[PDB]
C-alpha cells in the first residue's frame, strides 16, 4: 500500500467537495464580509444575503434557521466526500449511513474550526462574518449554540493544523468503528485502521515538531463526540419547547435515535 | 430510517 498516495488522495477528495477550507477561509479572516454585530447589522446582512428568509420570527429563530441550513449543505458535501475514502463505498449502504449518522456533526464542528477565531465567525460561504459576542447575546437557549464550539475551536486551532491533516482527521472521523448498530463491525474497524494509519504517517511527516500531535487528536475526536452528544441535547430541548424552530428534514432523521 | 442519507449515499 501507498500511504503517501491515500492522504492525497483524501485530500483532493477534500479539496474537490468542500466549499469552505482553511485556506479560503484565512484569506478572507486576513482582509468582503459583512460583518454582524448587533440586531441592526444582523437584519442587514440578511436583506441582502438571505434576502427570501425576510421578505417574521425572532431573529434567533432566523439565526437557528441558518444555522441548520449550513448544516444540510454540509452533510451534503461529507456524503460526498466519504464516497472517496478507501472501503467505505464498498459496506454496505445500512453502515455508510450509520456512519455518517454519528460522524457528521463531529466533522461539521471540527471544520467549522477553520472559520472561527476568538472574536467571531465566517458565516454565508464566506460573505457574513458574525460575532461570537453577538452571539452570546441572544435569547436563551440560542445564545448556548455556538459558543462550546467556539471553546473546541480555539482549542483545536491551537494545533496550526492545514487542510491536508484536516482532510484525513475527517476521513478518521467518518471511518469510527464503534457507532451504535454497525452490521459489519470488522470491515469497518480495517477500514478505520487503515485511515488513521495514513494519517499518524502524515502527521509525522507534515508536524515532525509536534511528537504528540497524534494522540492529541485522538483526544480531540473524543471531545467532539461529547461535544455533538451536548449539541443534540440541546437541539431536543429547543424543538421541543420553541415552535418557530422547525428542524429541517434531513437534520431531524439524523438526530433521531442518535444519543 | 434514513431515506434522505440513503437516497443521498447512491
Ligand atoms: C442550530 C442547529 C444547528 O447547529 C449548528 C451549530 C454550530 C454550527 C452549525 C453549522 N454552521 C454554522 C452556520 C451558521 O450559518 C449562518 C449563516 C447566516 C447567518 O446570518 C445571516 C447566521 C448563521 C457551520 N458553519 C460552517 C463553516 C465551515 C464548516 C462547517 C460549518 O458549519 C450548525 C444544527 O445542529 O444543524
Amino acid at each position: 500500500a501507498d500511504l503517501k498516495s491515500l492522504a492525497k488522495r483524501i485530500y483532493e477528495a477534500y479539496l474537490k467537495n468542500f466549499n469552505m477550507n482553511k485556506v479560503k477561509a484565512r484569506v478572507i479572516l486576513s482582509g468582503p464580509p459583512f460583518v454582524i454585530h448587533d440586531m441592526e447589522t444582523l437584519c442587514m446582512a440578511e436583506k441582502t444575503l438571505v434576502a427570501k428568509l425576510v421578505a417574521n420570527k425572532e431573529a434567533e429563530v432566523r439565526i437557528f434557521h441558518c444555522c441548520q441550513c449550513t448544516s444540510v449543505e454540509t452533510v451534503t458535501e461529507l456524503t460526498e466526500f466519504a464516497k472517496a475514502i478507501p472501503g467505505f463505498a464498498n459496506l454496505d449502504l445500512n453502515d455508510q449511513v450509520t456512519l455518517l449518522k454519528y460522524g457528521v456533526y463531529e466533522a461539521i464542528f471540527a471544520m467549522l474550526s477553520s472559520v472561527m477565531n476568538k472574536d467571531g465567525m465566517l458565516v454565508a460561504y464566506g460573505n457574513g462574518f458574525i460575532t461570537r459576542e453577538f452571539l452570546k447575546s441572544l435569547r436563551k437557549p440560542f445564545c448556548d449554540i455556538m459558543e462550546p464550539k467556539f471553546d473546541f475551536a480555539m482549542k483545536f486551532n491551537a494545533l496550526e493544523l492545514d487542510d491536508s491533516d484536516i482532510s484525513l482527521f475527517v476521513a478518521a472521523i467518518i471511518c469510527c468503528g464503534d457507532r451504535p448498530g454497525l452490521l459489519n463491525v470488522g470491515h469497518i474497524e480495517k477500514m478505520q485502521e487503515g485511515i488513521v494509519h495514513v494519517l499518524r504517517l502524515h502527521l509525522q511527516s507534515n508536524h515532525p515538531d509536534d511528537i504528540f500531535l497524534f494522540p492529541k487528536l485522538l483526544q480531540k475526536m473524543a471531545d467532539l463526540r461529547q461535544l455533538v452528544t451536548e449539541h443534540a441535547q440541546l437541539v431536543q430541548i429547543i424543538k421541543k419547547t420553541e415552535s418557530d424552530a422547525a428542524l429541517h428534514p434531513l437534520l431531524q432523521e439524523i438526530y433521531r435515535d442518535m444519543y | 430510517r434514513h431515506k434522505i442519507l440513503h437516497r443521498l449515499l447512491q
